[PDB]
């Protein structure tokens, strides 16, 4: 019992420190994010994203 | 009388052997996510590029 | 909704769809709202303690000043009558979305970091219009900064339903990670 | 069916819908509200207005599960009371309070249909033979006989053997009668509903291989139901009844079980519909309710309803209001009394409780009369002498007293009979009793010539002589 | 090994960027105690899940006119005003799999044992239809509890909702937890309920489960006193799905709500705070719904769907041993027969403290084998028979000798029906015991000692003759056989209680 | 929220308020359900005259309120 | 910058607040006025919201009393639950429901606070050593043993002895207890409070030098203390409690009297916030308010909390719903009666109706079981013939049935001991008698050695030779 309990909380682990890098890795992303102009690369990409709404309209 | 005594003996021993198994499997678990930690700074490097679409 | 302001609303609305002075009321009470906003003016005319004769005095000199719809003046008097002044901002704002209701003009709440083109403007006024089914479309102009990059416009009865990417995105990225 | 209205509020089985402003729907008229199943399918489910309120908006009740229903779905009326496939068509069929068919076989002839609200017949139509017919049961044809072309009420609390005295009473009269039944179940149990139909089915009185013989009708307000299956479903086994009566003038045998389920869903809708709460829970629309019901249930020149019907009563108590309402419109009434279900006198109906009024000397011989009042008295006489004998002891009765307490506990023990569906509780097979029989062994048990028998041989017998071979078995057993 | 898993990870996080769909989303008026009020989600269907800002799962159950009331699966405090709230689009989903044999789970479906999240593929509604009149059949298999009372006077069959009814502290839990550590070798599926309970008598049902080996084949969906109202009151219907999900897979199941007054309070505590007006007792209307919905989904299913099979044991409180309270009366109403357990009868000697006289049971004979039918058709009638009598052989004093033979065979059945804790009777036990009670064997020998000779009895039989076992279980039926085999080993087995 | 406000009492108020007028001669019916019927005008009835709806059902002014008539 | 609103209305201890429209503060936050009264500003006056009525608006109840605050004062919020001090310093001082002390001595050091609303501990944190503990009351030990680690009360009416029974489990446990004790008093009289000090003072538990190691924490809302403090001081007597098990991982005696007072306070509290009252008078969220309170006090894998609540029934109604929610979360309850309490039978506990969990053989050993199981029989019996007799008299009773009835008069008063805080009402000391004597005392008693005996001999002794020396002391009045 405690040998398969400690495998699934071990798994559990991993997952939290999973959990962690992705979240530093987020942190991150936000800090190369925050270029502006950048921003308005996003912009003209949420053009495109306005395109498929009307083709989600569409369907 | 004597089933009685030796058996209080063994369920005592019994959860003390739980009690030790426990200490073991907490010690190797940390073990084993320190080395993951290690393998996770590897990750840490090849994960940021990606996860920008 | 059967909330007593929208009951009254309703019913001033619909006397202007049988008419046909429909943007003139409309007008009309988009002013009394702005009469009524400024806290003196509501506080005087609501508290009872003041006579009815004095209440009706002032507000026959407000109608004539700023100038009202005949019903409109009529329905304020009903108002001011029936007691129901506690209610009157109420009564104004929802004038606003029962009208928008009769006229089938769904005013929608798009929001971005930063402005949009009116072509963007047009784009997605179609596309609510296509999605609703409405007569008309008015959009609203708003920012968000909080936002990342992306557009999350509203439309509906409220604002209840929403299509939204712009962090919605980063956190249903997190869920399949953090599952 | 052209307007549509837009569902508004749902408190659960409460539906507040507002229509257009010049088509609103008449009281009583089912709307169909155009659901939506969670598999993106619809879902249509049927509701009934109850309540006209203003502003367009009406107050119907759900006949079906809300849970999955919306604010802003569609509904269409349609115009009529709910509509109910009648005539022979649903013979042999269950069915569920909008008359769908659940047998899970061909639908119904949809050729006649009926509404279910209508009118009771008119002081004219009112049938006036008072005469008995015998149900085989000792208490029952002794101190409450049945009347033909009545309604007979049932009272007990839970656990104390109503439903399977119906199911007695139905093993009795339902077949031999050639006439045409209809069981209406309100809030019962699926496994006594399963139970029923497949004794009916093994019992032939379906005839399933060859439908439309039948002569039984079933209909299904189960428990699970949300309260307006319970609030329909009796209404709608009465319109079925009605129609056999009215149209094919053919004598009918309407049992229904419960009674108090409806009123029980009446009170739990009530609430929420907007009224102020009457009595100990119930709604302020009970007597008029029970009326509506009852009123409709009768007898007419043209074809008669004997209806048998239970009502339960909560916790034992006859003072409850729905129990205090069945009782004036009840013609012969049998109690059950935990009492008598504890010392396992089974029926336990309560001799002394319990009246009929058809038991009077004109309408059913005086010798029976006479029979019937003297088992009442000595009852009687030995539940006062009770507590004396209990704190006395018995020694200090007199003659007289100790010999009527005897005979008073012999006859309490013979009222007890093996029934056919009691079989499985009791152990022992069932055992048909005649009204003559009945009559004579109280004659004698009364008289006193079995006066030295054991009382244990008096306990789970059918007829006098079947006692006295139990003290002659049991007096070998003795000395053996 | 480490980066390889992550590397699936972002493989799908690029497929995994955005889907455009429509959630219904408005915001909070009120928040408190548990109950939200939301402005706006005009589409938001009833009972449809939402989701706060914080995290907090919500049901929406009031659609009213201008503002939707949502109650809280959890607690309210981080949940601030003004915040967005979120539709779900799904109802009440619960995931399912044959993993939670074993675990100890909140209403949500999630581990509390500390063992990990459970792996389900399935989702099946928290409310669920139930079986129709044609999709069941009657019921005839028996269900073992392992008490002599219950499993001889009212059984109690697989399939058929037997409340155990009783006062405080007079073995309730002890009946439930009995009948569900005897049914090890029977493969059945057990499933504790407990709602609004210590969290530490929790755990000593789940030890006792764990050292008695029942663990395996049990779940165990326990709430404590702190779980909020919406989880106490969702709780049974959690476990009926779990068990329904076996019962439909042509399984046998079994499924004790312990208790249900704690879930009607719950359920009056939710619909007090949703300002809706309160009956009798300041019980919703409903309650006898609210009982029915969960209960009837207790079946014996047909052959045509696998003649799968639930029983529910559902357990009230009597508070002061009155049944004629509101919830007592309805659920005694609702069930097929119940379990009446008295306090009066705990305290003087009688364990356990099955009052007969108003214990019934609706399956009757068809839920025992034909062996102990044929041995015991009479015995409840009979039974209760002789507690009249001996209750009434006091006020007459003087007394013939086939009356004083019947009180003495009743009171030797009286001492018969005794059952300590924890010792199981099987059917052969049962079927011997019942026979050299009724017959009349043992009223020679006196009131104390017949339970040791009882214990002799089935001893000597056991060591002795295993053929009486044979019989009763390969055939199930009480043959003359094995009737001559008793009778025999009874007359040996007495000869030697008196030489002893 | 209330009794007599039915967006069209209100409607009709609107159209014809100069003064407050007798309105004995008509009154519309607001609220009907269980037996019983909430009536807005009839200024002048007295407290248990017979009113009588259309399609002739009878009725009697128990209740007579503040706008309306029960 | 804490966010600063308008009180909106005064009804009672509810305060409506009003906050601006960005930062309404969660619930449970100790919403702290500012305060005025005659002259100067008392901050003392603090809230905890409980509600959110919208419109940039929250309620919040008063911790202290309301007379004095107008409309127009600012509120602050502290954005956290209400805390209170822990720890170290806070063994042997008197306290507030606002962790305020009263003890007219120093103030407490604040490192270390806890703020009252802490969840419950989970599912694995939960210690099943089932154990038995014996207080020295014959019929406590005997009839319904007391558990380690687990809740025990002591259901009853209004004077049968619930305040002078806790008082002797004090003097018979605390004083020779290995741990800390933590006495908490929800709503009891102030002079029960001043006079539990005054002893703790003379026999010098909370030592007045060195006031350091004491062992013994007071935590005292008063039965004048508003109802918004009667329903929190529980709270913070258990945060201290179990402060003191989580970290300090010993053995806790919690005694709490009596919680029926802050289920009362729950009540007065819901009646003014404005939700519909369920049962006769409660508030809806009764078995809620119970279990949070309840829940917290579980022994765990560190620590154990032995609490010993007092219950009040209220007007000797036990079907009422706080005794009825009361039962469902003690251990082992002890139900004081009247009617033994005027026949004079001192404890008047209920020995049939005074039910443990722990009275079971693979707990206690087969002896005192079956000795346990016997008494309960005898006196079972003997309340069934109690209605016979009150109309006829002993003398109409069969052999068995008189000689059942002289065992139970005889155990019945035998059932009865005199206590070491009772010597002011009865003048005999205390008798502290275990298990050892107990369990062969009733032995002798339900075998019939005494049997020759008078009746009286047993009324207020301990021991039963001390029974058998009084009965040789009347047959020498002669
Ligand atoms: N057959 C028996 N033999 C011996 N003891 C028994 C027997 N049946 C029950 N008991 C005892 O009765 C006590 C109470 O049992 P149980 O835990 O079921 O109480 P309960 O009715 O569940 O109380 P609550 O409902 O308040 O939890 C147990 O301590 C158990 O030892
Ligand atoms: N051993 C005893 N001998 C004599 N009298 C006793 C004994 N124990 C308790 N009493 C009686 O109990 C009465 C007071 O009871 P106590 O204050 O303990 O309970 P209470 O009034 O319910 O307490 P509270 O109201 O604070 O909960 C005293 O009058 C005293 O006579
Ligand atoms: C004459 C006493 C009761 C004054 C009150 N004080 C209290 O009741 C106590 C002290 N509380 C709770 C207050 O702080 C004031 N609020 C009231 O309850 C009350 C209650 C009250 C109701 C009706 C008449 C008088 C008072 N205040 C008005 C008080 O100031
Ligand atoms: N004639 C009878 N003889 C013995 N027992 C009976 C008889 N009729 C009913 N019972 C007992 O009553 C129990 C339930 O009766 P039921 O008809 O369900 O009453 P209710 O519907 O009021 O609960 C059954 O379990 C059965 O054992």
């Amino acid at each position: 019992y405690k040998n398969e309990t400690i495998q699934f909380e071990q798994q559990k682990a991993i997952n939290q420190v999973r959990q962690r890098v992705f979240q530093q890795a987020l942190q991150g992303a936000l800090g190369t994010l925050n270029s502006c102009l950048n921003n308005e690369l996003h912009l003209r990409t949420i053009n495109a994203n306005i395109g498929m709404f009307g083709a989600m309209n569409e369907i | 009388l004597e089933v009685e005594a030796k058996l209080a003996e063994g369920r005592k021993k019994i959860e003390v052997e739980l009690q030790e198994a426990l200490g073991s499997l907490e010690q190797q678990k940390e073990d084993t996510i320190k080395s993951l930690d290690s393998q996770i700074s590897a990750l840490s490097d090849d994960i940021v590029k990606k996860v920008l679409p | 909704v059967d909330s007593t302001a929208s009951r009254y609303a309703s019913a001033l609305a619909d006397v202007a769809d049988v008419t046909g002075t429909l943007e003139a009321t409309n007008s009309d009470v988009e002013k009394l709202i702005r009469i009524f906003s400024e806290e003196p003016v509501y506080y005087f005319f609501a508290n009872p303690v003041i006579s009815i004769d004095n209440k009706r005095s002032v507000l026959d000199e407000i109608i004539t000043t700023s100038g009202l719809q005949p019903h409109t003046a009529n329905f304020i008097n009903i108002l001011i009558d029936s007691e129901r002044i506690n209610l009157v901002k109420e009564i104004l704002n929802e004038f606003e979305d029962v009208f928008n209701k009769i006229t089938g003009t769904e005013v929608a709440v798009v929001t971005s970091v930063v402005k949009l083109e009116n072509d963007h403007l047009a784009q997605i006024a179609k596309g609510v219009q296509k999605i609703t089914g409405a007569k008309n479309v008015r959009i609203k102009t708003v920012i968000d900064p909080s936002l990342v990059a992306g557009f999350t416009i509203r439309y509906g009865n409220e604002g209840s339903k929403l299509v939204d990417m712009s962090v919605k995105k980063q956190l249903e990225e997190i869920a399949a990670q953090l599952e | 069916k052209k307007n549509l209205g837009r569902i508004a509020q749902i408190i659960g089985p409460v539906l507040d819908v507002a229509f257009p402003p010049g088509k609103m729907p008449n009281i009583y008229n089912a709307l169909i509200v155009k659901g939506r199943d969670t598999a993106g399918q619809p879902m249509n489910v049927t509701c009934e207005v109850q309540q006209l309120l203003g502003n367009n908006r009406v107050r119907a009740v759900a006949m079906s599960a809300t849970d999955g229903l919306t604010r802003g779905m569609e509904v269409i009326d349609t115009g009529a009371p709910l509509s109910v496939p009648v005539g022979g068509a649903t013979l042999g069929r269950i069915f569920n309070v909008l008359g769908e068919p659940v047998d899970n076989l061909g639908p119904v002839d949809t050729r006649t249909t009926s509404p279910i609200h209508r009118s009771a017949p008119a002081f004219t139509q009112l049938d006036t033979k008072l005469s008995i017919f015998e149900t085989g049961i000792k208490v029952v044809d002794l101190l409450a006989p049945y009347r033909r072309g009545g309604k007979i009420g049932l009272f007990g609390g839970a656990g104390v053997g109503k439903t399977v005295l119906i199911m007695e009473l139905i093993n009795n009269i339902a077949k031999a009668h050639g006439g045409v039944s209809v069981f209406g179940g309100v809030g019962e149990r699926t496994r006594e509903g399963n139970d029923l139909y497949m004794e009916m089915k093994e019992s032939g009185v379906i005839n399933e291989q060859n439908i439309a013989e039948s002569k039984v009708a079933l209909v299904y307000g189960q428990m699970n139901e949300p309260p307006g299956a319970r609030m329909r479903v009796g209404l709608t086994a009465l319109t079925m009844a009605e129609y056999f009566r009215d149209v094919n003038e053919q004598d009918v045998l309407l049992f229904i079980d419960n009674i108090f389920r409806f009123v029980q869903a009446g009170s739990e809708v009530s609430a929420l519909l907007g009224r102020m709460p009457s009595a100990v829970g119930y709604q302020p629309t009970l007597s008029t309710e029970m009326g509506s019901l009852q009123e409709r249930i009768t007898s007419t020149k043209e074809g008669s309803i004997t209806s048998i019907q239970a009502v339960y009563v909560p916790a034992d108590d006859l003072t409850d209001p729905a129990p205090a309402t069945t009782f004036a419109h009840l013609d012969a009434t049998t109690v059950l009394s935990r009492g008598l279900a504890a010392k396992g006198i089974y029926p336990a109906v309560d001799p002394l409780d319990s009246t009929s009024t058809m038991l009077q000397p004109r309408i059913v011989g005086e010798e029976h009369y006479e029979i019937a009042q003297r088992v009442k008295e000595t009852l009687q006489r030995y539940k006062e002498l009770q507590d004396i004998i209990a704190i006395l002891g018995l020694d200090e009765l007199s003659e007289e007293d100790r010999l009527t307490v005897a005979r008073a506990r012999k006859i309490e023990r013979f009222l007890s009979q093996p029934f056919f569906v009691a079989e499985v509780f009791t152990g022992s097979p069932g055992k048909y009793v005649g009204l003559a029989e009945t009559i004579r062994g109280f004659q004698l048990i009364l008289s006193g010539e079995l006066d030295s028998l054991p009382e244990q041989a008096f306990y789970l017998v059918g007829n006098i002589d079947e006692a006295t071979a139990k003290a002659m078995n049991l007096e070998m057993e003795s000395k053996l | 090994r480490a980066d390889e898993i992550s590397k699936i990870i972002r493989e799908r996080i690029e497929g995994y960027n955005r889907e455009v769909k429509v959630v219904n989303t408005g915001t909070v008026l009120q928040v408190g105690d548990g109950i939200a009020r939301i402005h706006g989600l005009d589409e938001v269907m009833a009972g449809e899940l939402v989701e706060f800002e914080e995290g907090t799962i919500g049901i929406a159950l009031n659609l009213e006119s201008n503002n939707v009331g949502v109650v809280l699966m959890g607690d309210g405090l981080m949940i601030q005003e003004g915040s967005s709230v979120k539709a779900t689009g799904r109802i009440a989903q619960i995931p399912v799999s044959e993993a939670y044999l074993g675990r100890v789970i909140n209403a949500l479906a999630k581990p509390i044992d500390g063992r990990g999240e459970i792996t389900a593929s399935e989702s099946r509604l928290i409310e669920s239809p139930a079986p129709g009149i044609m999709s069941r059949r009657s019921v005839y298999e028996p269900l073992q509890t392992g008490l002599i009372a219950i499993d001889a006077m009212i059984p109690v069959g697989r399939g058929q909702r037997e409340l155990i009814i009783g006062d405080r502290q007079t073995g309730k839990t002890a009946v439930a937890t009995d009948t569900i550590l005897n049914q090890q070798g029977q493969n059945v599926i057990c499933v504790y309920v407990a709602i609004g309970q210590k969290a530490s008598s929790v755990a000593q049902v789940v030890t006792n489960f764990q050292e008695r080996g029942a663990m395996e084949y049990t779940i165990v969906v326990a709430e404590t006193a702190d779980s909020p109202a919406t989880l106490q009151y969702l709780a049974p219907y959690t476990g009926a799905a779990l068990a329904e999900y076996f019962m439909y897979r042509e399984r046998h199941t079994l499924i004790i709500y312990d208790d249900l007054s704690k879930q009607a309070q719950a359920y009056r505590q939710m619909s007090l705070l949703l300002r809706r007006p309160p009956g009798r007792e300041a019980y919703p209307g409903d309650v006898f719904y609210l009982h029915s919905r969960l209960l009837e989904r207790a079946a014996k299913l047909s052959s045509l769907l696998g003649e799968g099979s639930m029983t529910a044991l559902p357990i009230v409180e009597t508070q002061a041993g009155d049944v004629s309270a509101y919830i007592p009366t309805n659920v005694i109403s609702i069930t097929d027969g119940q379990i009446f357990l008295s306090a009066d009868l705990f305290n003087a000697g009688i364990r356990p403290a099955i009052n007969v006289g108003i214990s019934v049971s609706r399956v009757g004979s068809a839920a025992q084998i034909k062996a102990m039918k044929k041995v015991a058709g009479k015995l409840k009638l009979e039974l209760a028979q002789f507690a009249e009598l001996e209750a009434f052989a006091q006020f007459a004093s003087d007394l013939d000798k086939a009356t004083q033979n019947q009180l003495a065979r009743g009171q030797r059945l009286r001492e018969l029906l005794k059952q300590p804790q924890s010792a199981p009777l099987t059917v052969e036990e049962q079927v011997m015991t019942i026979y050299t009670g009724t017959n009349g064997y043992l009223d020679s020998l006196e009131l104390d000692q017949v339970r040791k000779y009882l214990v002799e009895l089935r001893t000597y039989v056991k060591t002795n003759k295993p053929e009486f076992q044979e019989i009763i279980s390969s055939t199930k039926t009480f043959t003359e056989e094995a009737e001559a085999l008793l009778k025999e080993a009874i007359q040996e087995q007495m000869e030697r209680f008196l030489l002893q | 929220i209330r009794a007599d406000e039915i967006s069209k009492i209100i409607r009709e108020r609107i159209e014809g308020y100069n003064r407050e007028v007798k309105v004995v001669n008509t009154g519309t019916v607001l609220q009907v359900g269980d037996g019983i019927a909430r009536i807005h005008g009839l200024d002048e009835v007295m407290a248990g005259e017979l009113v009588e709806f259309e399609e002739g059902t009878i009725g009697i002014a128990l209740n007579l309120e503040s706008n309306n008539v029960g």
